[PDB]
RNA sequence: CGUGGAGGUCAGUGACGAAGCCUAGACCGUAAGGUCGGGUCGAACGGCCUCUAGUGCAGAUCUUGGUGGUAGUAGCAAAUAUUCAAAUGAGAACUUUGAAGACUGAAGUGGGGAAAGGUUCCACGUCAACAGCAGUUGGACGUGGGUUAGUCGAUCCUAAGAGAUGGGGAAGCUCCGUUUCAAAGGCCUGAUUUUAUGCAGGCCACCAUCGAAAGGGAAUCCGGUUAAGAUUCCGGAACCUGG
RNA sequence: GUCGAAUUUGGGUAUAGGGGCGAAAGACUAAUCGAACCAUCUAGUAGCUGGUUCCUGCCGAAGUUUCCCUCAGGAUAGCAG
RNA sequence: AUAUUGGCGAGAGACCGAUAGCGAACAAGUACAGUGAUGGAAAGAUGAAAAGAACUUUGAAAAGAGAGUGAAAAAGUACGU
RNA sequence: UUGACCUCAAAUCAGGUAGGAGUACCCGCUGAACUUAAGCAUAUCAAUAAGCGGAGGAAAAGAAACCAACCGGGAUUGC
RNA sequence: AAACUUUCAACAACGGAUCUCUUGGUUCUCGCAUCGAUGAAGAACGCAGCGAAAUGCGAUACGUAAUGUGAAUUGCAGAAUUCCGUGAAUCAUCGAAUCUUUGAACGCACAUUGCGCCCCUUGGUAUUCCAGGGGGCAUGCCUGUUUGAGCGUCAUUU
């Protein structure tokens, strides 16, 4: 909230061939003299500048919240959509896949994988492997350093 | 002054052993930074205001 | 009353804050009374003052004080509460019997300004509540 | 407008009395005892000029009734008063010039 | 003659160095400082003045005490030696 | 300044407003506060309910007569009629009015 | 002709010097340096001889 | 090299006194060969002893008084507690825990019951 | 159409060369633009579907920074003035020495100080920058040396004045006041020679303190000495204060 | 011009901003004076001046009515999308 | 149960990316200005590793031309592009 | 003559205690104007900025000289 | 026809944009309560084998002691035994100390490294003078102690 403006320049006014921006007083520094507080200066302060009362979250009728959900679910059971989206269930025998409930209890991940290999999902498990990619701007440096593919949603 | 006060020759005295370029050896550490005297000063230049 | 101390009184604003003479001091006399008690021993804490007599110049009070590092004061828990910092300068802070007079802080309908404090009060009701699913 | 010239010479910064060079006070004896039922005798030591006033002032040396020394007052001097005239000052002195009655 | 001619005559100094703060502003017939109100007790600050403020707040010395605190205060203020565990 | 047709609007905002605003990040932090204190209290008095048992009670204000509510305390006279000192009772987890 | 501290007086610096080396003070002098140090100039009497202990003390 | 304090601690008032003043015979010579050598660095051991021996008689002389002041109060400032200036001015648990009469027969009386509501 | 970032996808491109930059080389679009080839380069970056914004410049005597024409131009002209030879150096109108000619002309361009400066003092080495030409020279640069007091000053006294205390105002920060409506102290003589000092006594009434390197004031002169210090060092000869 | 005095001048000291100081000019009060400098209120308000950043497509004005301490501005009807 | 632009200790972001983000990513409230209150900068990047150019030659010297190190001197402490 | 009591003093008397810093939040005092009102003085800005006094880990308030008018509720605080 | 001017390209300059980074900033959330007369925050001046600053420290001075780890520090020099260990380290931790001159700053002052009083002790043939070492001397207020003052006032005697 301070920022560009922890200064007490003022306007020189007229008549001294410059422009009537707010400039910084005294001398000796070679900032004295400088522009100050506008947002073409340099140093100065932003336009309209970025307040946390802006609106973040958005609220959504609860009823339209499930309707979503329950389109989503539907269109997991459609081959057409989920090839679609890139998930690699062209060798699958039939969707929607139902498991046994053995799955459920499985603790390691050596067997969950195993399982996972056996119903048709191997295609799909190497798809995210091989999409590990840096990210493409400065959100590497943002904790966001690596993108890849989503595999299937165990339930 | 000639007849000078305790406080401004003693003032003196550590402005004049700040009169001096950098040891020659700092320059060699690993990771320096440092390339001069960056707090330099001279009679002629500028003034102490003591 | 207090008069007020501006130079020749003169202002330098407008009309309505151009009284000098009948201002009156929102603080009472008593509570003048125990924060100059109260600076000349600051070792002590004042509890209480009640009123003796009174002049055309002057009115009298007296202060009832509480050492806090009296061992008779620090023992017999009925009066060691007084001893904790949280009590420290009871008359400034208006704290004491008059102190509470003058704030305001009393029960009921006649106190709405002030029941919990006038600042407290002001600032509650002068700020902008936003939740983050905005109402 | 602004603060006229008579107004400055209340706060008396540039205003008060050069009071260096002056002798002292011009002040009478102080009637403690002997003023009141008797006399008492001085001397005038001298006559000065007291610079700031128009008029000269005598030193007149009287003794203390109540010590052994030799108090000094400052009188306004009378003409016709002279170094070394005795000066009776009290209830019972003489009707003459430069007493006290 | 209010220019060059009038600044050959500044040799007397108005100010001089501090005591509590060090920073030649005590003034020599005032016998105050106007950087930190010497002699008064309090040191002169303002709210107007934040960068004032900033300048000569806690934490801008050694802290030759209050640099310890919050560690005597983490071993909840022990007293005595370590067992020579 | 008044233009077209338009409902007239008060939005007291002419003071320092900006200085004054609260928006409330920290409801989800809040929230875990307050589940977390809860489950800290109820280990420190392991067995008891961790609230008092309060009394039925009418509402005032005839709009809202119509209902019952939970009261403060159980009403001397009426710890008494239970056959139980309130002085007792308050050690039980019985709140007293 | 010595560095001594900063502190130290004429009255100290004879007894010092009398304590360090057994000898005998005649006068001293002492100055501060522009370097912000003392430099104490002891003469000794005549029967000492300062060239016969500065090499004692080790320099020369 | 240099002293070290679990040696030093074993001798005696004088040994450590006369073992700090030849420490300092044996400093005042190497400051007379430093302005002749380019580089002494063997100082620096000397000073760390001196002020190993000085810290060490510190402590037998601090040690000492507390013996003296043992069993007793008004011990000097520097040798009691310095926790804080709030905290030296707190009340203590025997004053903070001090009830009345009243009180006391109130908190036998009638204690927070540990009861349960399951049956 | 284009830019920063975000969710999905192309199991997209890439150290066998990403991005960026340059290219009167090529192609597509009315256009905003897109694609390709070549060079330079070194580590990340794109196509498509959506989401988000501190999202597109020729101007604002706009801000910060850099750069021209003017332009090798205006100009480097007050204070009488320089000349010859040698030495040094790569280099001499400017440095050193010698010779000659001049000036300040004792209310000086001489010899000292106060204020201010702060090491500029002196020496050795030395010319990248400074000395608006130049420079071997310098108040420049680098490295060291140098300031010695009983008698000179401060310190002490008071001046104009400043300012605690006792008090009295002021919400308070603080203001008035300097002896005021105050119970405001130590100097000499001595005495028990358990012994330190309370007692044997007498005296005393002002009254914090700060305020002058030109006011007042205890007392030092001569000769010699250093690269640079001297009424201070050395030699000799004196004086004051306290005990 | 004056040049032995209502002279010139050093140091110390006092007088502070609606205040000082002025043999008086609104002069001087640190190159600032018909009210100094500094920071903050303060991004003070401005019916007034200047500027306001990509392409293409389609449509396309007004300087007129009434009211306004209104006349360099607004509301209102009209014209346009 | 409530507040918390300070202090201490932590976890994060569809935030900024060296004319930005705090004035300050650096010996930053530093250099510097002002009597003073106060004002207040600029300034990040060789290379994986100095391996920071031995040696010859021209020059009084700075440096030049070779030679050499390096993946690259179209990276030479005036250093990524 | 002696001993009290009351009030008032002194001591480098024996133990303590206050002052300053920080001050985001807290309790008080004091207190504007810019600004809006298309001018402006009441009003507004604002019982705000600046200024002063005093705390803590929270502070304050707090167990009715309360709210109510109902079939009454029942300390304080916060949403 | 050259020179010169203008345009374009290549190479080289000037300048430091663009790209790619980032031990920094900003915002949100979570937890805790800990400055000072037992002398704080702040200041001045010093301290390293070779340092001007930053950081650290105080004449025990880039620090002493204690504990943990367990073989370094590094630009150069130096030291080696500190290497199967009460032990390296510009390490971490930190409970014992040191802590100059100041600062609310406290013997009085302070544009001065100015001027005192008291106790113990040492030297100068010294209870009085000078010097060295150690320890003290602010104000307000509170509880208590001792010594007092006031025909304020109470009993008993000549
Ligand atoms: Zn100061």
């Amino acid at each position: 909230e301070k920022a560009g403006h922890q200064t007490s320049a003022e306007s020189w006014g007229t008549g001294r061939a410059v422009a009537r921006i707010p400039r910084v007083g005294g001398g000796g520094t070679g900032r004295s003299g400088q522009g100050a507080f506008g947002n073409m200066c340099r140093g100065g302060r932003m336009f309209a500048p970025t307040k946390t009362w802006r609106k973040w979250n958005v609220k959504v009728n609860h009823n339209e919240k499930r309707y979503a959900t329950a389109s989503a679910i539907a269109a997991t059971a459609v081959a057409s959509l989920v090839l679609a989206r890139g998930h690699r269930v062209e060798k699958i025998p039939e969707i929607p896949l139902v498991v046994s409930t053995d799955l459920e209890s499985i603790q390691k991940t050596k067997e969950a994988v195993a399982a996972l290999k056996a119903v048709g999902a191997h295609s799909d498990l190497l798809k995210v492997l091989k999409s590990k990619k840096l990210r493409a701007g400065k959100g590497k440096y943002r904790n966001r350093r690596w993108t890849q593919r989503r595999g299937p949603l165990v339930v | 002054a000639a007849q000078k006060s305790f406080r401004i020759k003693q003032k003196m005295a550590k402005a004049k052993k700040q009169n001096r370029p950098l040891p020659q050896w700092i320059r060699l550490r690993t990771n320096n930074t440092i390339r001069y005297n960056a707090k330099r000063r001279n009679w002629r230049r500028t003034k102490m205001n003591i | 009353n207090r008069k007020r101390p501006v130079p020749k009184g003169a202002t330098y604003g407008k009309p309505t804050n151009q009284g000098v003479n009948e201002l009156k001091y929102q603080r009472s006399l008593r509570a003048t009374a125990e924060e100059r008690v109260g600076r000349r021993a600051a070792n002590l804490r004042v509890l209480n003052s009640y009123w003796v007599n009174q002049d055309s110049t002057y009115k009298y009070f007296e202060v009832i004080l509480v050492d806090p590092q009296h061992k008779a004061i620090r023992r017999d828990a009925r009066y060691n509460w007084i001893c904790d910092p949280v009590h420290k300068h009871r008359e400034a802070r208006g704290l004491t019997a008059t102190g509470k007079k003058s704030r305001g802080i009393n029960k009921g309908h006649k106190f709405n300004n002030t029941k919990a404090g006038r600042r407290k009060t002001w600032k509650r009701q002068n700020t902008l509540s936003l939740w983050r699913y905005r109402k | 407008g602004r603060v006229i010239r008579n107004q400055r010479k209340g706060a008396g910064s540039i205003f008060t009395s050069h009071t260096r060079l002056r002798q002292g006070a011009a002040k009478l004896r102080t009637l403690d005892y002997a003023e009141r039922h008797g006399y008492i005798r001085g001397i005038v030591k001298q006559i000065v000029h007291d610079s700031g006033r128009g008029a000269p002032l005598a030193k007149v040396v009287f003794r203390d009734p109540y010590k052994y020394r030799l108090r000094e007052e400052i009188f306004i001097a009378n003409e016709g008063v002279h170094t070394g005239q005795f000066i009776y000052a009290g209830k019972k002195a003489s009707l003459n010039v430069g007493n006290v009655l | 003659g209010k220019g060059t001619p009038s600044f050959g005559k500044r040799h007397n100094k108005s100010h001089t160095l501090c005591n509590r703060c060090g920073r030649r502003s005590f003034h020599v017939q005032k016998k105050t400082c106007s950087s930190c109100g010497y002699p008064a007790a309090k040191t002169r600050s303002y709210n107007w003045g934040a960068k004032a403020k900033r300048r000569h707040t806690t934490g801008t010395g050694r802290m030759r005490y209050l640099k310890h605190v919050s560690r005597r205060f983490k071993n909840g203020f022990q007293t005595g030696s370590a067992s020579k565990a | 300044a008044i233009s077209k047709n338009l409902p007239i609007l008060k939005n007291h905002f002419r003071k320092h407003w900006q200085e004054r605003v609260k928006v409330h990040f920290d409801q989800a932090g809040k929230k875990v506060s307050r589940r977390n204190a809860r489950a800290t209290r109820a280990a420190k008095i392991a067995p008891r309910p961790l609230d008092l048992l309060r009394p039925v009670v009418r509402a005032p204000t005839v709009k809202y007569n119509r209902k019952v509510r939970a009261g403060r305390g159980f009403t001397l006279a009426e710890v008494k009629a239970a056959g139980l000192t309130a002085a007792y009772a308050r050690t039980i987890g019985i709140a007293v009015d | 002709v010595f560095q001594v501290s900063m502190k130290a007086n004429k009255y100290q610096i004879k007894k010092a010097v009398k304590e360090l080396y057994e000898v005998d003070v005649l006068k001293v002098n002492t100055l501060v340096r522009p370097n912000g140090t003392k430099k104490a100039y002891v003469r000794l009497t005549a029967d000492y001889d300062a060239l016969d202990i500065a090499n004692r003390i080790g320099y020369i | 090299a240099g002293v070290k304090a679990y040696e030093l601690r074993t001798k005696s008032k004088e040994q450590l006194a006369s073992q700090l003043v030849d420490l300092k015979k044996e400093l005042a010579e190497l400051k007379v060969q430093k302005l002749s050598r380019p580089s002494l660095p063997k100082i620096k051991t000397v000073r760390k002893s001196i002020a190993c021996v000085l810290t060490v008689i510190n402590e037998q002389q601090r040690e000492a008084v507390r013996q003296l002041y043992k069993g007793k109060k008004y011990q000097p400032k520097d040798l009691r507690a310095k926790k804080t200036r709030a905290l030296r001015r707190a009340l203590t648990k025997f004053e903070a825990s001090q009830v009345t009469e009243k009180q006391r027969k109130k908190q036998i009386a009638f204690p927070q019951r540990k009861y349960a509501i399951k049956a």
